[PDB]
């Protein structure tokens, strides 16, 4: 992890990298994630994470996370988690059933 | 049949001859209704038909 910040604090040329972290579940992921981003030390940090939208409606949710990207677009430095997507995109696998609006914002961001 | 031995003999035979009844009915029913709920989640445990109206 540590590697990967000091690439994107120094490189010109790259100027977006996208990680996954995926595991068992109770292995302790997000832990390692928000470690990470506390320890970088940048001027700039925002997490998105489902807690936030309970109760919301759906165009809610997709302004609020346009929102939230639209926002780090200052301050030349940046970092975003995100927590849990699955959740996020409300899968189930009975149908399955879930929100395609979401996914492709998400998708497209 | 409470005052003679073979009236209440013919009664008891028939109680037991009922009692039999009723559990193989019993048996029946447990059976199928076991066998309901294994059609029930063949059907539904894969991907499925394509998506509803509105
Ligand atoms: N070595 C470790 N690394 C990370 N977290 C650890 C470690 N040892 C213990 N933990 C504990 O892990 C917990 C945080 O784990 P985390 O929230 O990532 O779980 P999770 O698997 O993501 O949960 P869920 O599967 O429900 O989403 C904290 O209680 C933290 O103290």
């Amino acid at each position: 992890g540590a590697r990967y910040v000091r690439q994107v604090r120094e490189s010109d040329k790259s100027r977006l990298v996208s990680l996954l972290i995926h595991g068992p579940a109770g292995s302790g992921k997000t832990a390692l994630a928000a470690e990470i981003a506390l320890k970088s030390g940048f001027p700039f940090i925002r997490l998105i994470s489902p807690n936030e939208l309970s109760g919301m409606s759906e165009s809610a949710k997709i302004a609020y996370i346009d929102n939230t990207f639209r926002d780090a677009y200052k301050s030349p430095l940046n970092i975003l988690v995100i927590d849990s997507l699955e959740t996020l995109v409300d899968w189930v696998p009975i149908g399955p059933r879930f929100s395609n609006n979401i996914l492709q914002m998400l998708k497209v961001a | 049949g409470i005052h003679d031995t073979n009236k209440q003999a013919q009664a008891e035979n028939s109680r037991q001859r009922f009692l039999k009844l009723i559990q193989d009915y019993r048996i029946v029913d447990s059976n199928y209704k076991e066998e309901n709920k294994e059609q029930a989640k063949r059907q539904y445990m894969i991907i499925q038909p394509e998506a509803t109206e509105d």
